RNA sequence: CCUGUCAAACUCCAAACUUACAGACGCUGUUUGACGCGGGGAUUCCGGUGCGCGGGGU
RNA sequence: AGUGCAAGAGCAAAAGAUGACUUGACAGUGUUCUUCCCAACGAGGAACGCUGACGCGAAAGCGUGGUCUAGCGAACCAAUU
RNA sequence: UUAGGCGGCCACAGCGGUGGGGUUGCCUCCCGUACCCAUCCCGAACACGGAAGAUAAGCCCACCAGCGUUCCAGGGAGUACUGGAGUGCGCGAGCCUCUGGGAAAUCCGGUUCGCCGCCACC
């Protein structure tokens, strides 16, 4: 029961919202993999005229490269109870975003036969600090 | 300019906002009267004025019957008396003028009016026992500033 | 089986409504025919109301009309008990009278002809203008207000 | 849901299991769809017809229903879902049936697939399927050579419960030897 | 009217029931007609092809060939007979 | 929540009614040949009134 | 929401968005409806075919321009293939 | 259908909720990247390979009506409106009688938590 239960990390997307690029180099040595360009939609005022075009980057760590990462990356931050999204979720920061969720999320995003998770499969905020803090650091 | 020309219901709705332009105001100062802080159910006595025949107000009429008959409440039962009467009634059919004969006739918009059925209530007073001739009088001035010929019917009343 | 008397006149009347007369075999102001009481009938006699007298009319009733203004196919001939034991399946106008009612045969059907040409009603009618519920003479009959102006037509 | 103005998709739209859009472009043929579908575990084929009130499955072939005839391998990999489409298109020619077109349901029409294999097999079972061969995977990785030589990369057996060591490729080849046979109770 | 073209005045017939919205059944736009078979004319607003003069919606024509996937559709328009092109999805059996 | 009103270019609803096709009855046609087809000759393309439904206009 | 532009209508594993490839905005010839309800009338328009040649796709299939209804022009003469 | 595949109708099927179900069976989640294939970055997805584990998701089974929807009874209502008729009433706008039809909102109580087809299958 609680093995098909207990959360884990489905992603970890670490992110530069820049606005108009040199900053791909970094991201490709503290994450490990390839990085990927951003782009934008709707015209600015603050100079940003051309849709689609670079304004950040992004790269989504997962299994390893994300535990691998978040060892070195929980340590420089202060999580706090705010910080936490309702469906378990946490961002910090350079933002860092993780993505916590339960052992069968894979069924919301497969295309046969797909379903929306239910509410009480959804990660709550609670049980995520639980599962976070219970993984060498504090909470709140 | 003459009611003959507005009473009647001889043409189609015209309220679509969307596509009439430069209607007039609403003379209509009040559509709530007396205290509208308290409830009609808090009153043992509920009087309406019904029109008789189906017709067309127009705002000015609304108007002036309706001072007319809650500026006697107001002066026999003061400004503050325990009453709250109701004008349930929107002036929302535009009334055009052809104010070049008959070529390119479609009139220019003057005003607007409220279209009354026979037997439906304009005007609905809630008051005390004591004070249900006063109301009574206000509608009978009410009334004289209508086209129609009304009844004044008590809803609420079985103190006669 | 309903009795239909055409009592006011084509002037101003309905095509449709005129055809309609003229499909139940009536041409003429005056001209009476019998109609089964089916629903593509009741259809027609609906559409007619207000320029005919319909209803069921009593046995005896439909004995003295048909006995009266009865005809062939063609020809003046008298249609009397002698003629409708030679030329109808029936014994008698009776016999006749009995299976027209009971919805049976027809008229056509026994080589007479589908109207019964009355006389206008002696004493006069109710009134062209109205219902009979309202004192007119138009519309469906009460049973014995039929035969009161079928035989005021004899 | 919402209420009287709100559009609820068609039960099969809302279950995420029938492309609609697709399912009138194969209908259009006019010929009877080789719906292949696949499970973790197992391979489906179907040839089905249109009818009044549902679909018509002629012949089906499943790959559980593979080991009836010798087979002691597993069931979710490329031997397997070629032979259930050969055994499928086999069925399919005893009951008449000589066309289809190919109905991967939801499936990606990926190079090499199994859905492929599976209309290969079909194909290969004597009925008339519109194909493309550079779409098919090569003949010895329907035989199962990828996982042979996976084997090889031993130190641990590929196979938990016993089929064999280094497994066997010729297992297929004896299979479809089996089927191609007049003989063989369909 | 104002204007005289195909979809003059066609706001009501060719519009959807909010539920009707969407995509229609493939079914229906591959049922087979045979030559002498009534079928009653009604163009779906969810299809774009295959359609006939809206002025013929309401219809209930005889299927007698068929050009293409379309049928050639018998109709009498008021006292003169028409011949009308149109796919099984704006069509239906009569009966 | 409560409370007061509306829509020719609004509609969750929704007639009467009009309309396609078919069957039935009715009426009609097979010497009065209907339905339909082909050909000759027109006149006509200032209309009006009642009633019902209108749109414009006091 | 978007879908070039009135208005009304169509569209959600798309008719919208992104990306890529591509030139069917192809040649020839028709059927039918429309233009002109019924009911004759041209140019124009559309739907639906066939023949030829192609593009894309695994394939069914889609493409006879833009989701649909506006964006159009006789004879004579000239230029052009 | 002791959990499957393809469907028809396309909410009576939606939304929300409760309970129950899986040793070599099924569907899954699940485990995993040598290959076929894959990500403008991620075996996440797609694709391929496979069973240590699980019934917690999904799914299948049983059930609840609060919202939405379908249908039914009674009430509203033969009211509103209306096809046909009238030397019926009204200054009139308009109304009425007869004849043939006949709502909508809403109230109340029921119904509805899908039905059906083909194939496969302890
Ligand atoms: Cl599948
Ligand atoms: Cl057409
Ligand atoms: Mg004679
Ligand atoms: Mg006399
Ligand atoms: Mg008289
Ligand atoms: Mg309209
Ligand atoms: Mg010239
Ligand atoms: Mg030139
Ligand atoms: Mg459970
Ligand atoms: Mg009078
Ligand atoms: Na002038
Ligand atoms: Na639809
Ligand atoms: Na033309
Ligand atoms: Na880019
Ligand atoms: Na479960
Ligand atoms: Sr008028
Ligand atoms: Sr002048
Ligand atoms: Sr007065
Ligand atoms: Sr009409
Ligand atoms: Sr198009
Ligand atoms: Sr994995
Ligand atoms: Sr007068
Ligand atoms: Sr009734």
């Amino acid at each position: 029961f609680h093995e098909m239960r207990e959360p884990r990390i489905e992603k970890v997307v670490v992110h530069m919202g820049i606005g108009h690029a040199n900053a791909e180099d970094i991201l490709g040595e503290i994450t490990g993999q390839m990085p990927v360009r951003t782009k934008a939609k709707r015209t600015v005022g603050e100079f940003d005229i051309r849709e689609g075009d670079p304004i950040g980057a992004k790269v989504t760590l997962r299994d390893e490269m994300a535990e691998e990462f978040l060892q070195t990356a929980l340590p420089l931050a202060e999580l706090a109870t705010s910080q936490f999204d309702d469906t378990g979720n946490f961002s910090f920061g350079l933002d860092v975003t993780v993505n916590l969720v339960r052992p069968g999320y894979r069924v919301a995003k497969r295309d046969k036969a797909s379903r929306s998770i239910p509410t009480k499969h959804r990660l709550n905020p609670a049980d995520a600090v639980a599962f976070i803090e219970s993984t060498y650091d504090v909470e709140v | 300019k003459p009611a003959s020309m507005y009473r009647d219901i001889d043409k189609p709705a015209y309220t679509r906002r969307e596509y009439i332009t430069g209607i007039p105001g609403s003379k209509i100062a009040q559509h709530k009267m007396g205290r509208k802080q308290k409830d009609a159910d808090d009153y043992p006595v509920q009087i309406s004025l019904i029109v008789e025949e189906t017709v067309q107000l127009r705002h000015g009429s609304l108007e002036a019957s309706r001072l007319s008959a809650n500026r006697h409440l107001i002066k026999e039962l003061g400004e503050e008396g325990d009453y709250k009467m109701t004008l349930r009634k929107f002036p929302h059919q535009v009334l055009r003028e052809n104010k070049d004969g008959m070529r390119a006739a479609f009139g220019k918009i003057v005003g607007t009016a409220a279209r009354v059925q026979a037997g439906e209530q304009l005007f609905t007073a809630y008051c005390n026992v004591e004070d249900a001739e006063h109301v009574k009088e206000a509608f009978r001035r009410a009334y004289n500033k209508i086209t129609p010929s009304c009844r004044i019917k008590v809803e609420r009343g079985e103190e006669l | 089986m309903h009795a239909l008397v055409q009592l006011r006149g084509e002037v101003n009347m309905h095509t449709d409504i005129q055809d309609t007369l003229e499909m139940l075999n009536i041409h003429h102001v005056n001209h009476c025919t019998l109609v089964p009481e089916t629903d593509a009938y009741r259809g027609m006699v609906a559409k007619v109301n207000d320029f005919v007298a319909f209803g069921e009319p009593s046995q005896e009733t439909l004995e003295t009309v048909l006995a009266t203004r009865a005809e062939p196919l063609e020809g003046d001939a008298d249609v009397d008990d002698e003629w409708v034991a030679e030329h109808t399946d029936y014994d008698d106008i009776s016999g006749l009278a009995f299976a027209l009612l009971s919805e049976e045969t027809t008229l056509r059907e026994q080589g007479l002809s589908p109207t019964l040409r009355l006389h206008p009603p002696r004493g006069g009618h109710d009134g062209v203008k109205h219902p009979v519920k309202e004192g007119g003479q138009l519309g469906k009959h009460d049973t014995e207000g039929i035969d009161d102006l079928l035989e005021a037509m004899r | 849901a919402t209420g009287p103005r709100y559009k609820v998709p068609m039960r099969r739209r809302r279950e995420a299991r029938t492309d609609y859009h697709q399912r009138l472009r194969l209908l259009k043929s006019g010929k009877p769809r080789l719906v292949a579908r696949k499970s973790n575990k197992h391979v489906r084929a179907q040839l089905v017809t249109l009818g009044p009130n549902g679909d018509d499955t002629l012949a089906s072939a499943h790959s559980s229903d593979l080991a009836e005839y010798g087979w002691e391998a597993p069931t979710g990999n490329m031997p397997s879902a070629y032979l259930t489409g050969l055994l499928a298109g086999l069925r399919a020619q005893e009951a008449g049936v000589e066309e289809a077109v190919l109905d991967i349901g939801l499936n990606s029409p990926t190079p090499g697939s199994k859905v492929f294999a599976i209309q290969e097999g079909a194909i290969d079972a004597g009925l008339d399927i519109p194909h493309n061969d550079d779409v098919l995977a090569d003949w010895q990785r329907t035989r199962g050579a990828h996982i042979a030589e996976y084997d090889e990369q031993l130190e641990e057996p590929l196979y938990s419960g016993d089929f064999d060591a280094a497994d066997l490729p010729e297992h297929f080849d004896e299979l479809r030897e089996t089927l191609l046979d007049g003989d063989i109770e369909l | 009217p104002s204007s005289n073209g195909p979809l003059e005045g066609t706001r009501g017939k060719l519009k959807n029931k909010p539920r009707d919205r969407g995509t229609s059944p493939p079914q229906r736009a591959v049922e087979e007609f045979d030559d002498g078979e009534k079928v009653h004319l009604k163009i779906d607003p969810s299809v774009p092809n295959g359609r006939f003069h809206p002025r013929f919606d309401g219809q209930t024509g005889t299927v007698e060939g068929k050009q293409g996937d379309a049928y050639k559709v018998d109709i009498v328009d008021g006292g003169k007979e028409k011949t009308i092109i149109v796919t099984a999805a704006h069509l239906r059996r009569q009966e």
